[PDB]
């Protein structure tokens, strides 16, 4: 008897290590999905999807080259500062 | 399939359901810990006694009984050692365990921080795609379903 | 009623014995501290 | 009244008991000066309002 | 309030413990910062929108 009650004590002792075990391995698989190795089902999946809606908005409204916008910024900066340069000219 | 997107706020809803079951069954342990540990201490405590009905055995010139009280206390030291080793065991595995819950709780809160961020900016982007779409019908290019087809009328 | 006591350490974590010994320690010297300053300003 | 007459030993109770105290007036005065930010910016959007 | 009084070892305890701290403060404030961009980028938009 005092070695069934031991080996009872022990069967419980095993068996919350067990279903830890078991939360072990059914805790972290959902965040295996997320893999920084860019395999994640979902994560990389949805991140790819964001991406796509954005090259959806660039060809259906292609931005201004970036020469015509640094010319723009340039010629308004330009004229941003020929602007300052008289007002201040003129207020002098 | 079901969306995915509801899954997320499933899955880690769900989560909670062994994260609870993981802080019951954790709980669980240490009771019975104690259970032992208190067991070890009645254990000694009534291997004290022995010690101490032989303490009042030797006295008066009759050591032969404190003999058989110092015996028969060796069956409680072999109980007492064998089972102080079970209870030096078993504080390894516990110990380390229970630091994983507090890491992996803070982990899945944190998870579920960057869930929410993701849904926002995910919506966003649904929103982003599906705001310019009727804008996208009027086309500089001519190409315009209504717009430019109401000017032509 | 042990599994209930576990429920409550999990729950509200007891701060460390350190930190009960530091603060203890420092809040005796802290007393110490303060009983030193009463009894030599009222010396 | 306890460190004079030679009785330090009853002052040291004493004082040990006020710590208590202590605790709870610096851990409520916290709470008092931290609701006064509050209290006061929300009674001026209502004259505002 | 460790180091004071000539008891350094305490002092290298709670430092250490800090620490911990640390790296969820600065883990956190990496966090922060990047999300920043995300969030200004895309409120300027609406209000073109």
């Amino acid at each position: 008897e005092r070695k069934y009650l031991e080996l009872k004590s022990q069967k419980n002792l095993y068996l919350a290590r067990l279903k830890s075990a078991i939360a072990a391995q059914k805790i972290e698989e959902i965040a295996g999905n997320l893999d920084n190795a860019s395999a994640s089902s979902l994560f990389e999946r949805i991140e790819t999807k964001i991406l796509e809606l954005e090259a959806e908005r660039e060809l259906l409204n292609p931005p201004p080259s970036p020469l015509d916008k640094k010319f723009e910024q340039w010629e308004e900066q330009q004229a941003v500062e020929a602007t300052l340069a008289a007002m201040k000219a003129r207020r002098s | 399939q079901e969306a995915p997107e509801d899954l997320l706020e499933r899955l880690l809803g769900e989560m909670e359901l062994e994260l609870i079951e993981l802080r019951r069954a954790l709980a669980q342990t240490i009771a019975t810990f104690k259970s032992t540990e208190r067991q070890r201490d009645a254990q000694q405590l009534i291997a004290q006694r022995w010690y101490e009905k032989a303490q009042a055995a030797l006295d008066r010139g009759n050591e032969q009984l404190a003999r058989e009280a110092l015996g028969q206390r060796q069956s409680y030291q072999s109980h007492t050692e064998a089972l102080g080793k079970s209870l030096g065991e078993q504080r390894a595995l516990v110990e380390q365990v229970r630091g994983q819950l507090q890491k992996l709780e803070r982990k899945y809160l944190e998870l579920k921080s960057q869930k929410n961020l993701y849904l926002a900016r995910l919506k966003s982007a649904i929103a982003a795609q599906k705001i310019e779409e009727i804008a996208g019908n009027l086309d500089n290019a001519s190409a315009s379903s209504l717009f430019e087809r109401i000017e032509t009328k």
